[PDB]
């Protein structure tokens, strides 16, 4: 679980940041 | 699986019958033997030549798989 | 872990209803331009394969508009008196011939 | 479950009726079928035999084993099954 | 092959209306009904026999879990 | 061992002998082990017959007496 | 043809001739296969070697082990 | 025209005429028609005309219908030949409609006709005039049916249905919408699934491992779900689920984090 | 409710089965009774329909429709229920039909129980 929980929050943040750049330039 | 039994040789067993051989040859005689082999016994025979007279047969055995010919005279009830 | 192993030692009428019968579930109609979408295609694609290889009108069963196609056909009594005709003209031209 | 001996029912099905079935010394046999084996073995109970000249007889028994024969003519009520 | 164990019926299904469900499939050449004799009725099952086999599997392919007189009754090859 | 000669034998052509004295040549189509011989493009001599063409033939390998077998069939890998 | 199940569905419903150890041949259908190769002859013609001699047959069952040639040629069946 | 008789079959018609007691005069008629090879336009004549006598025999129907099918199978499911053989099975229903064999092969007989509308409506028809026992036939067919094609809305409606009957394929149910992209459905039947106490599911899953998928299933898709509260759940998971909490305390933040709701991430 | 009138109305099928001289369990259920509508007191209705519009218009003799109306025996307890005049016995046979039309109506909205 320690390789497991770290990993998978870190394309977690990928997904997201992806996400998160999509809705900052909708928003323009 | 299962597979089969014998035949009910006892509703034939012990009668008098005459049997056939290759060669056109005739025996006359009775008949009492049974063996998972499915060989016969025959006793009291008498032969019947195609070159000669006749013989008496004293008890007398025949291999099952070579010769299974059968005439009986009493008929089956 | 022992009784994931509990199993491995060791009713539906009373739940028959009127949703089961499908009588509570039809009164919204969207359902059919979704199905006509896919049923079109369909026909294209049994196509597509295959190019390389009395009336009367009725309320149903379900109370929707059906038509039946009653089969109009000579009855027996017909056919037997049609079959007669027959035999009699091949028995007096056996007869005079 | 068992699935098996699919020429035994058809076996068992031609007993009761009449064959026919020729020998290795060439005359032909007809007679009324009422045996069964596995091993292919038979008997006949009412028989008449007939030779390619002229010459028949009647025979009341027939045994035949299934290892040491020439094949028997089954009738044709089998083909219903 | 020929002949069906029909089982589960009620006590308003007589030899006839077996005769009459059964007839659909194809001809039936005898029904069994084994009666009780002590009660007088019917132990809720009776055979019946077909002239093809082909028409016992069709009775068994639709009467089997069937509703006759509100019971479910169960047909089977009769062992 | 001789199994895999008889389900590996297939397309090659071979001439038969049967027990009758008659002799058969045709070419093999199978793929089996127990040695059950089909015979596609088929020429027949039978004993005191005039020789015959057959389109097909089917043939129990067990009745074979013999089977006489062609030139390029490396025997010696089927063998083994 | 001989004993493989799926080749004895594809040959069935065509005519099929065979020849024993004594020189007759026959003609005949079939609808039938034993894994063990006996098969169901329906239909069948003998021809006699003395002269000519053909009679007319009823139903036979065929043991592959006397069939000595077997060959399929036919048209179209009669049922 | 409208009449005609052979030299050659007037004896099986005549026969009739004279004993018209059974479907074997009928047989005897047919089963000659058929070794003269003779065209399908009669055989329906004679197959309508022995239905008319003995239109309660499920052989001679079996029989036509399937002879009807055989010989419009080298036409393309479009045409009006299939449409006719549709309107066959309804004539045979009017007698043999308690008969589960018919009306399976009629809704086979639709679905090789590929229409959709209707086909679902002679299923509806076959489970209101089937007993109950016998219904398993016809389920399997009918979401076999709806499950093949892109029919999520109806195939919704009809499993919520067919599991009042067969409750143990809401496993299955899942698997169908979680395919179908039906995400926030998929998550209320494992609900539905989780708050069953059995110790496990006919899938092999017990009720820890199926709230697993819908913590799962629930964390990885903020934006498709919307009938549950997402943060209660993995927090009702927080309470009980002692030796895992590091890890859902984990799963409740990546939930947030792909929501792109950073500010709540760091609540968390 | 419900239940009594289903058993009062399967009565009824039966007596317009009688009438039509039609053999079978069709009052037996709802069931039986929609397909015996279906399929034999529409057909028999359309078949007088038929009569009437395409010959009982201008070339069949009057009040013939007295004749061809079908269920005459179902109603067997009205007396004199045609006049003699086609124009207007078209209209009470329409009117005779919506009352046969309405049982079976019924017995459809009562196969629910």
């Amino acid at each position: 679980r320690r390789e497991e929980i770290i990993n998978k929050t870190e394309d977690a943040c990928e997904a997201g940041f992806a996400l998160m750049l999509e809705m900052k330039r909708n928003s323009r | 699986m299962s597979k089969t039994h014998p035949p009910e040789l006892k509703k034939y067993m012990d009668k008098e019958m005459d049997l056939k051989l290759n060669g056109n040859r005739r025996v006359s005689g009775i008949l009492r033997g049974f063996d998972p082999f499915m060989n016969m016994v025959i006793d009291e025979a008498v032969e019947y030549q195609k070159d000669g007279g006749s013989v008496n047969l004293g008890m007398t055995v025949i291999r099952g798989n070579s010769v299974v010919i059968m005439e009986p005279k009493e008929r089956i009830s | 872990e022992l009784f994931e192993k509990s199993t491995e030692g060791e009713d539906l009428l009373r739940n028959i209803d009127a949703h089961y019968f499908g009588y509570l579930d039809d009164e919204d109609g969207r359902l059919i331009p979704l199905e006509k979408l896919i049923e079109e295609k369909n026909i294209e694609r049994i196509n597509k394969e295959f190019a390389e290889k009395q009336e009367s009108t009725v309320i149903g069963e379900d109370g929707r508009p059906m038509t039946i196609r009653h089969v109009l056909l000579p009855t027996q009594q017909d056919i037997e008196e049609m079959l007669l005709e027959q035999k009699k003209q091949e028995l007096m031209a056996k007869y005079l011939d | 479950m068992t699935s098996v001996g699919v020429p035994i029912k058809i076996l068992h099905e031609a007993e009761g009726h009449m064959v026919t079935l020729e020998t290795v010394t060439g005359e032909v046999y007809r007679g009324k079928l009422s045996e069964a084996e596995d091993n292919m073995n038979c008997q006949l109970a009412e028989t008449v035999v007939t030779f390619r000249d002229g010459r028949s007889h009647q025979l009341d028994n027939v045994f035949i084993r299934g290892n040491k024969i020439r094949f028997m003519i089954l009738p044709d009520m089998l083909k219903n099954a | 092959k020929r002949t069906l164990y029909v089982g589960g019926f009620t006590e308003d299904v007589t030899e006839k209306v077996l005769m009459a469900a059964f007839i659909p499939f194809g001809d039936v050449v005898a029904i069994s009904i084994p009666m009780d004799y002590e009660s007088g009725k019917h132990r809720g099952f009776g055979f019946v026999e077909f002239d093809m086999a082909e028409d016992a599997a069709m009775a068994i392919d639709n009467m089997n879990e069937s509703e006759l007189f509100g019971k479910t009754i169960r047909v089977n090859f009769a062992r | 061992k001789l199994v895999r000669f008889l389900m590996k034998l297939s397309h090659e052509t071979v001439n038969i002998e049967l027990k009758n004295g008659t002799q058969v040549s045709g070419t093999i189509m199978g793929v089996d082990v127990a040695m059950n011989t089909h015979l596609r493009a088929v020429s027949m001599t039978v004993k005191n017959k005039e020789p015959v063409k057959l389109d097909t033939l089917s043939i129990r390998g067990n009745n074979i007496r013999y089977i006489i077998l062609p030139d390029p069939l490396a025997l010696d890998t089927l063998l083994i | 043809t001989i004993s493989k199940n799926n080749k004895m569905m594809a040959h069935l419903n065509y005519r099929m001739k065979i020849i024993l150890q004594d020189g007759r041949t026959f003609i005949g259908f079939f609808k039938a296969f034993d894994k063990h190769m006996n098969i169901l002859l329906a239909e069948c013609e003998e021809h006699r070697q003395i002269g000519e001699e053909k009679r007319i047959l009823g139903l036979v069952l065929v043991r592959g082990e006397h069939i000595v040639s077997m060959t399929v040629d036919g048209p179209p069946p009669r049922d | 025209t409208m009449k005609g008789i052979s030299s050659e079959d007037v004896p099986f018609e005549e026969d009739i005429i004279r004993n018209p007691t059974s479907v074997n005069c009928w047989q005897r008629y047919i089963d000659h028609k058929l070794q003269n090879k003779s065209p399908a336009k009669q055989m329906f004549l004679i197959y309508e005309r022995a239905l008319a006598v003995f239109e309660r025999s499920y052989k001679l129907w079996y029989h036509y219908l399937k002879y009807r099918e055989s010989t419009i199978v080298n036409k393309c499911p479009t045409d009006n030949s299939w449409r006719a053989l549709c309107d066959t099975y309804e004539r045979c229903l009017m007698r043999l409609h308690k008969m589960p064999r018919i009306w399976i092969c009629y809704c086979e007989v639709m679905i090789k006709r590929g229409l959709i509308t209707e086909t679902r409506r002679v299923f509806d028809r076959a489970l209101r005039s089937l007993p109950v026992t016998q219904h398993m036939r016809i389920w399997t067919l009918y979401i076999g049916f709806l499950t093949s094609h892109d029919l999520p809305e109806t195939t919704i409606r009809v499993y919520r249905r067919y599991l009042k009957m067969n409750p143990k394929a809401r496993e299955d149910y899942v698997e169908y919408l979680i395919e179908r992209d039906q995400i926030d459905e998929a998550a209320k039947e494992l609900t539905t699934l989780v708050n069953q106490d059995q110790n496990v599911s006919e899938k092999g899953r017990t009720a820890h491992q199926l709230w697993t998928q819908l913590c799962d299933l629930i964390s990885k898709n903020p934006v498709k779900i919307f009938s549950l509260n997402v943060d209660a759940i993995i927090r009702q998971g927080i309470y009980r689920y002692t030796d895992q909490v590091g890890f859902l305390w984990c799963s409740l933040a990546d939930y947030y984090i792909r929501s792109a709701e950073f500010e709540r991430a760091r609540d968390v | 409710y419900v239940l009594k009138e289903r058993l009062q109305l399967l009565n009824c099928v039966e007596k317009l089965a009688k009438a039509l001289k039609i053999v079978g369990d069709v009052a037996y259920t709802c069931e039986n009774a929609g397909y015996f509508f279906r399929f034999s007191v529409c057909r028999v209705w359309e078949e007088f329909l038929a009569k009437v519009t395409s010959k009982g218009c201008n070339k069949l003799a009057e009040g013939i429709i007295s004749e061809i109306f079908p269920f005459t025996g179902f109603f067997k307890d009205i007396p004199d229920l045609f006049s003699g005049n086609n124009s207007a016995d078209l209209k009470v046979a329409h009117s005779c039909w919506r009352h046969i039309e309405q049982i079976f109506e019924k017995l459809d909205e009562f196969r629910a129980f």
